[PDB]
DNA sequence: GCTTGACAAAAGTGTTAAATTGTGCTATACTGGGAGCCGTCACGGATGCG
């Protein structure tokens, strides 16, 4: 039963994490475009030792370069309006 | 009463950086074969360069340099 | 001043093709987490352990 049963434990997992982990929801259809994104970059900076460009992502990934850039400004994060800019309990962002 | 210097503070997060790379490499170990495993498969470098421009940027003993003068700095 | 008339130039609908998105599924075996924890310092007052 355990080999049936972890395809979707997993599946359900993820699919949980990829509706719910952020204040601003992503479909799913752009959350795998998103994670391919991140492997792909990840197995490129072991190999190149640079920082890979936007222009050989998207060749890689058979897309436009304004594409990767899309996909990377929609991978922005939205940032706590309760911070502690400066330096102390006084004042918040 | 003793001194860390910059030395120390900067390998306290080298190390919490490698132990987050660790518990990866541990995560990652018992998914794959156990033939064509190379380290560069299971080491992820991320958490360590994370970990390392987080203090820089984010300690508060890391501090914007006085250049008012030269004694000052 | 006040109309009529002949025409481009835009405001509106119809229908398709396309892009986006919401669900479902994948069969070796896999079966209890991990962050802890850092000099006030005094003051009352409630709690709970024996």
């Amino acid at each position: 039963f355990s080999t049936y049963a972890t395809w979707w434990i997993r599946q359900a997992i993820t699919r949980a994490m990829a509706d719910q982990a952020r204040t601003i929801r992503i479909p799913v259809h752009m959350v795998e475009v998103i994670n391919k994104l991140g492997r792909i970059q990840r197995e490129l900076l072991q190999d190149l030792g640079r920082e890979p460009t936007p222009e050989e992502l998207a060749k890689e990934m058979d897309i436009t370069p304004e594409k990767v850039l899309e996909i990377q400004q929609y991978a922005r994060e939205p940032i706590s309006l309760d911070q502690t800019i400066g330096d102390e309990g006084d004042s918040q962002l | 009463r003793r001194l860390r210097t910059v030395g120390e503070l900067i390998q306290n997060q080298i190390r919490v950086g490698l132990s987050r790379m660790e518990r990866v490499v541990r995560e990652r170990m018992t998914t794959q074969d156990v033939e064509a495993i190379t380290p560069q498969t299971l080491i992820n470098i991320r958490p360590v360069v994370a970990a390392i421009k987080e203090f820089f940027g984010t300690s508060q003993l890391s501090q914007f340099m006085d250049q008012n003068n030269p004694l000052s700095g």
